[PDB]
């Protein structure tokens, strides 16, 4: 019934892994200096009129542990009655909180609510939460259990991209990057981290590596051979993918996603609770949805064709997974991350999908576009997809 | 990057002396020419860079160092001067500093080399931190050495890596509880029992050799660990365990709490961020640690409590303890004998602190049983010390022989200091004195412990008007820091003298005050708790005025107290001011706590010596607020905010502490801060109840400014009373 | 928009702490044990149909980590479309999960959705994933943090509940489970637990104690009196309720919740997909709402009801001074109040007590044949949810 609008859109710079600026600085204060954020550019906000605050989040443990919304609802001085609740769906959990939150819109019981995500891989890396289908043999050994590393190099035989393939879509997500970092497009949105005394912390994207060549990506060395042969991962993927005799192993450091720390923060309401609190709509919601097919389930949701949508986002969790979309739905190449991407950037899991939902709420208004189609954790598997209409 | 604190184009002193013996061990000694003592300032700074840069040009010909000192004390202090005037735009300044400081002693520390800290005299703060970057510390067991990080006293926390250094050592609680938290100060004994140090030497002499002898067999014993921290091997494992483990996790968010209990919610920010560093450090590695530490320590340093606290505990007690309030031309006049007239908890807890301190005592009362019971609150205290272990028996007895009960007044034969402690009474203090007047020596001080009553009253009861004087003391004696030294019109400046050293003697701190009624702290105490009596008259909760009493930092509670001080005493104190005012022709104003005052005199509640107050008390304890209170005042019907309880107690006490000033009774805002904080218990993060005014931060603004607006906000809606004195505006 | 109704709500046995009979069974081989039901209930059902598998979980570490709701999808073979996202929201995760599901029909972007919650407390105790607070004094230090159990200590001691109050309601509430087991009341939801060789591993809620007198609760001693100033929570409470002169510590063991191994699962979904599949419907998500006590009072709001328009009652028995005060507070019959028993007498898996006591209502509802009831949790402090269901 209702309608769901995003009324902003913010992220913190992505501090990369080694040597990272980010390191110091718990991910419980990555999240409130965003909710601080959102305090000063609306001091006239009713903040009892937020009812919930979701955030994406995939190791909750350690740091993260304990219901880190409810965390930020309390250590930020947010009202006792502004909820607070965790959710995982590994690489999609950003977007799921953006999509949940929306879902509450329509459902007419929720009015204006917080969605995002936070992840410091560099203090708690991605399995320290522990999980069953990795710490459980029985279940293990029956779903085949793959890395998502050995499944991208798979899709790069089956497909048939080569090394110098991937590493030509690597540069030009550093290209991109580079490009909307030095035209200002990202100065309203990314936030810089400052102490408890005001001082800089982190300003810009560290992972970045802005002067990057197709030499020195060709000098990289696999980055998956010592755990295809540590734990025999390529022989698990050949007993399923039977028909294929090698895998051709082509992802490195330099065209898979960065490992780094961020969160985002996106805030969601009803076209009446914006009149109320003075908020104007920058975007809405068009259609959700949860499976390549993924991105269809969304399209016929909303009625719409490829030709229809004006830009396409697509994690950049690995180079081959791009490459394939853009092959199956045959997407040009001025549509696709046309800010760069999670290569360039970095991917921190839980906060990723809110972050590049984000990116395309502001390249719709900076290009004057409608439509706009995120999607991440894609290829089948447990993808999530959604497109937003600029207001 | 650098380990100096400029890299653009005056030059500070240099502060550290180079010698490289033939074995190649680099002997670094620490001696700032512009002072007795080696502090942490520019100089020091600058003069350990160039010395650090050298260790690394020289690394080749160099295999160990030994940082010793040429002082009578190792290294202790930093410049408080400079600390004090950092506002909050210095953030980025501070910050640097102390990484600056830390990245030389961590340098020092991964040279590859062993280091050895040659602890002559005191190592505090950053003295200790130094220490504690080396790989092995002896120290010359001596008399009034000291080590320890007493940072937070200062409202301060050890930013030169003694929190990271710390909790690597003992581990998270250990480190907290014991040497961070409250700033203990050990002895060299005792630092060897807790880890602080390694080895003890009979003497300085023998320490560089110690050290060297140290060296020289750390290369040949242990080869592939010489100059590696524990925490910088592979196979480190912190003490008690890392935050994420599960025997430490359990008990991890029961810390805050219970800090939260010791400092009974008092805003004291400095070991909130003390144990937020050693928890956060905990969880990264110590280079990552080290500038979280920097982070917490700026924060402090720019913050006002600090201010407070370093314009209080350093520069106030340095002007006091310098002889501030003493006069000039006067010498040293040694005292024989003291005579004490009372054997009540004053009186002998004056003899007890004056027979620890070596002197010979006189204990006199109208009867020996009672004597004796006076001398034996010594043996109790003397009992509890052996048990404890702080004393032997060899000075516990002789400190009891030098107390001599006795009930004949012409046992005050040779007595040259006299310590009256009788009931406060005008005639009796005539009567008590009279009766020794011409028995003591003819140069005796004779001095009275009266809370009220003016001196100039009392002193004509004797014929050397010239030294009598008032030396008030605070119960229990032992543990009571101030004394105050009450000066009367015919009271001369020798005799005023001849008791600042007897103050100094027995280890407590003296201020001098100008007679009048309620002297300083007396009359100081009675705005508290009459503040605290009606709010109770008001109708508010009594468990809310306790709370508001120790969430503002005193230490004990406004009702608790007012039994101790007995409300039989503070309702005929009312009834001399009122007297005091209706004699001079004027008309009273009174307290509306006065009309609470005599309503629990009404219904035989007079205090703790009654066994019936506000609390109840049972087997000689209290326990628990006397039920009937709610119903007698209608509590409840009365809900203020807490800020605004806690705010009228405490402008009270400094709106009363101006008016002191203003009329002559206090002579310096020192005696006024330390006075306020010893004397009285005014909470030590104000920095006494003066620097309450010129310190203020509140939700309006800062200063003296803001402190005037916020007791306007307190007189529209409390009274007239919090209306600041013109002396103000 | 389009109608929310529960198809099928079922749960495990709740084992208890020690020497409990699930200890040995993995957390994500309860949930599965739950799905193995609803397919011997509904042979014929396409699981494509299937979008999303909404798992509650208050400690997602171990072996309930890397999110357990994808792990059940992929371990008892449901199509890899079918996704799986685990939640935390405290004691509510169980019913917020069940929320979501509804709320993901109602925005008409999903039809057919699993919903539930689960939690293995012997194998993962509360705490164990940590907390973005214990790790960080500052921010513990300034929200002043307590733990719940004293909470409910100061509860009792400001609206008067004595010890012999709480110790009534904890009778109570051991003797109406024991009358629900002995009746038959719980044998269609109630799925016993069984292992891979298809013998009996529990059958029962086995932390009940049914024999439990008057006097056995007297001898029992306060549980939170040496959790108190050992952390100096008592005295961090009275900082915050400065009126409170000493709390009274009236909650012991016997009535408090039992700390006990269980999951649920609930089937939500549209009218069309239950024609589809040939399901009927036994009972409607009628209002959600999430407040804190004022949640309960925020769902009769959206519902435009009131306190006598709800036939049943069921609030989480956490500790027995929050019930007694949500009962005094709304005037609320002692007839219509956890009718069957509660987490007093059969035990509170976090993650799962949600999905447990709404399927408690959806068979007690139809067994009276009453229409509403009110279903709310984790009310104590901020956060709470409540949940209004009516019988189709
Ligand atoms: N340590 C230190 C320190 C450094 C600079 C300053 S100042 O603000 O520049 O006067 C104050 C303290
Ligand atoms: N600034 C500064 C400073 C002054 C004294 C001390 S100490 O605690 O007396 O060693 C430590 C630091
Ligand atoms: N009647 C009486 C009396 C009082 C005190 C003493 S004593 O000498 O002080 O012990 C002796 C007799
Ligand atoms: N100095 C002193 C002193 C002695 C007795 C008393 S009392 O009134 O007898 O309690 C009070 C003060």
């Amino acid at each position: 019934s209702e309608e769901a609008f995003i009324y902003e859109a913010i992220r913190t710079p992505r501090g990369k892994q080694k040597n990272g600026s980010l390191h110091e600085v718990k991910p419980l204060s990555l999240v409130v200096g965003l909710i601080d954020e959102l305090r000063k550019r609306h001091p006239d906000l009713d903040e009892n009129l937020i009812s919930d605050v979701i955030l994406g989040c995939v190791s909750p443990v350690g740091d993260q542990g304990g219901d880190i919304a409810r965390a930020a609802v309390l250590a930020s001085g947010m009202p006792v009655t502004s909820g607070g609740v965790q959710l995982n769906r590994f690489c999609a959990s950003g977007l799921e909180a953006v999509n949940t939150a929306a879902q509450k819109v329509r459902s007419g019981w929720d009015d204006l609510v917080l969605a995002g995500g936070v992840e410091s891989m560099s203090r708690v890396p991605m399995g320290s939460d522990g999980g069953a289908m990795g710490l459980d043999p029985a279940t293990n050994y029956d779903v085949m259990f793959v890395p998502q590393s050995i499944g991208a190099d798979l899709i790069a035989t089956i497909e048939g991209f080569s090394r110098e393939d991937v590493d030509a879509y690597a540069l030009r997500s550093q290209q991109k990057a580079a490009e909307a970092w030095s035209g200002g497009y990202f100065a309203k949105s990314v936030v810089p981290v400052r102490d408890q005394n005001g001082l800089l912390i982190l300003d810009h994207d560290e992972h970045m590596r802005p002067d990057t060549t197709k030499e020195g990506l060709a000098k990289l060395k696999p980055a998956f051979e010592g755990l295809a042969a540590l734990g025999g991962f390529d022989d698990v993927a050949l007993q399923k993918y039977h028909w294929v005799e090698k895998i051709n192993h082509v992802h490195t450091g330099g065209n898979s996603s960065g490992i780094v720390d961020g969160a985002a923060l996106v805030m969601i309401g009803s076209a009446a609770a914006g009149k109320l609190q003075g908020l104007t709509p920058r975007a809405r919601i068009v259609a959700t949805a949860t499976s390549t097919p993924a991105t269809r389930k969304v399209l016929d949701r909303a009625g719409l064709t490829v030709d229809d949508i004006d830009l396409f986002e697509l994690n950049e969790a690995f180079a081959s997974v791009v490459l394939k979309f853009q092959k199956d739905l045959n997407i040009p190449d001025e549509k696709l991350n046309v800010n760069g991407g999670a290569i360039a950037m970095g991917h921190p899991l839980g906060a990723t999908g809110a972050m590049i939902l984000g990116t395309m709420v502001d390249e719709l208004e900076r290009r004057n576009a409608r439509r706009a189609l995120i999607t991440l954790c894609i290829g089948g598997g447990m993808g999530v997809a959604t497109i937003i209409e600029r207001v | 990057s650098s380990h100096h604190h400029h890299h653009h184009s005056s030059m500070p002193d240099n502060t550290i002396q180079w010698d490289k013996d033939a074995d190649g061990i680099v002997t670094l000694t620490m001696d700032d020419p512009s002072g007795s003592t080696n502090v942490m300032n520019e100089a020091y700074i600058e003069s350990m860079g160039k010395a650090v840069d050298r260790l690394v040009a020289e690394k080749d010909s160099i295999t160990g160092v030994v940082v010793a000192s040429a002082k009578k004390t190792f290294f202790a202090g930093g410049d408080v001067k400079t600390m004090i005037q950092a506002r909050p735009e210095d953030a980025g300044d501070v910050f640097n500093t102390v990484e600056t400081i830390k990245r030389q002693l961590r340098t020092l520390e991964t040279l590859g080399k062993p280091v050895v800290a040659a602890i002559n005299g005191a190592a505090l703060g950053g003295g200790l931190e130094i220490a504690l970057a080396c790989h092995h510390r002896i120290a010359a067991d001596v008399k009034g050495s000291q080590l320890g990080l007493p940072e937070v006293t200062l409202g301060l926390l050890p930013g030169g890596g003694g929190v990271t250094r710390t909790v690597r050592m003992f581990g998270i609680q250990n480190a907290f509880v014991s040497v961070l938290a409250q700033g203990t100060r050990f002895k060299p004994a005792k630092a060897k029992e807790i880890g602080l140090v390694d080895e003890l030497v009979a003497t300085v002499e023998e320490l560089v050799p110690a050290a060297k002898a140290w060296i020289k067999e750390e290369l040949k014993a242990n080869p592939d660990g010489a100059g590696v921290q524990p925490w910088d091997k592979k196979g480190y494992k912190m003490p008690g365990g890392t935050p994420s483990s599960p025997g430490l996790a359990a008990i991890l968010p029961s810390f805050p709490s219970n800090l939260r209990k010791q400092l009974k919610g008092a805003p004291m920010p400095a070991p909130r961020a003390i144990l937020a560093a050693a928890v956060e450090g905990a969880q990264v590695d110590f280079d990552t640690a080290s500038r979280i530490e920097s982070r917490y320590f700026a924060s402090l340093v720019t913050g006002q409590v600090a201010k407070n606290m370093m314009q209080a505990f350093f520069f106030d007690l340095q002007a006091i303890n310098a002889g501030g309030s003493r006069p000039e031309g006067i010498g040293k006049t040694p005292i024989k004998r003291i005579g004490v007239l009372g054997a009540g908890m004053m009186g002998a807890g004056i003899a007890y602190v004056s027979a620890k301190a070596g002197y010979e005592v006189v204990l006199k009362d109208v009867s020996l049983e009672a004597a004796a019971k006076g001398k034996g609150y010594s043996e109790k205290l003397e009992a509890k010390a052996l048990e404890r272990g702080r004393t032997t028996q060899e000075r516990s007895d002789a400190l009891l022989a030098r107390i001599t009960p006795t009930a004949d007044a012409a046992d005050f034969k040779g007595v040259d200091f006299v310590i009256e402690a009788v009931f406060e009474n005008q005639e009796l203090k005539h009567k008590v004195f009279g009766e020794i007047e011409d028995i003591v020596e003819p140069n005796a001080i004779l001095g009275s412990n009266t809370s009220t009553l003016p001196i100039t009253g009392l002193a004509t009861g004797v014929k050397r008007q010239e030294d009598f004087i008032g030396i008030h003391f605070f119960s229990p004696v032992d543990k009571m820091p101030l004394v105050e030294i009450i000066k009367g019109e015919k009271t001369s400046d020798e005799a005023l003298a001849r008791v600042f050293d007897y103050t100094l003697a027995i280890g407590k701190t003296p201020i001098v005050v100008n007679d009048s009624r309620g002297f300083f702290t007396s009359r100081v105490i009675g705005t508290f708790v009459n503040e605290a009596l009606a709010m109770l008259g008001e109708g508010v909760e009594p468990a809310s005025i306790e709370q508001a009493g120790s969430q503002a930092g005193y230490p004990a509670p406004p009702l608790q107290l007012s039994d101790e001080l007995n409300l039989e005493l503070m309702h005929k104190i009312a009834v001399a001011t009122r007297k005091g005012v209706e004699d001079a022709g004027g008309t009273y104003q009174p307290h509306p706590a006065e009309a609470v005052v005599e309503k629990m005199i009404e219904l035989g509640r007079s205090g703790r010596l009654k066994g019936a107050g506000f609390y109840e008390y049972a087997d000689g304890k209290r326990s628990g607020l006397w039920p009937g209170l709610r119903e007698t005042f209608k509590s409840g019907s009365s809900q203020p905010p807490l800020q605004d309880m806690i705010d009228r107690m405490l402008f009270a006490e400094a709106l009363e502490t101006q008016k002191c000033l203003d009329e002559g009774v206090l002579t310096s805002t020192a005696d006024a801060n330390i006075g306020s904080i010893m004397g009285i218990g005014f909470p030590p993060w104000t920095g006494g109840s003066a620097q309450f005014i010129v310190g203020y931060s509140g939700p309006a603004g800062t200063g003296k400014a803001a402190f005037v607006a916020r007791a306007r906000e307190l007189a529209a809606a409390y009274g007239d009373r919090f209306l600041p004195p013109e002396s103000l505006l």
